[PDB]
């Protein structure tokens, strides 16, 4: 249940936002503000359910949409080689 | 509450040898 980045992934906070770099492939990705917030809270050890609760309490988003959006982001992070399965 | 923008991930580029 623990969200983990792949070992070769580095993170930077920049003026464009949060960036993830794959040190093997050289691919690097920009996360928008919501994606960065989700990833940061998952890396803190919070569950996706925790993060959904946070998003609904802080943003104009329904709980159902928050859960789907978190799940889609995590799936995309795994798809694109940033997060471990 | 804050305006919600759905999470987005964008590939910026690929670092290679020069
Ligand atoms: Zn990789
Ligand atoms: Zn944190
Ligand atoms: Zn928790
Ligand atoms: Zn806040
Ligand atoms: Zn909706
Ligand atoms: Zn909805």
């Amino acid at each position: 249940a623990e969200f983990r980045l792949r070992p070769e992934i580095s993170v930077a906070q920049t003026d464009y936002g949060m960036v993830l770099l794959d040190g093997r492939s050289g691919e690097y990705w920009q996360l928008n503000d919501t994606a960065a917030l989700i990833v940061q809270r998952l890396l803190d050890g919070h569950s996706p359910a925790d993060v959904a609760q946070f998003l609904t309490s802080e943003y104009e988003v329904e709980r159902t949409d928050a859960e789907r959006d978190i799940a889609a982001l995590v799936t995309s992070l795994k798809e694109n080689g940033m997060a471990l399965p | 509450k804050k305006k919600y923008t759905a999470p987005q991930l964008a590939k910026v580029g690929e670092f290679k040898e020069a």
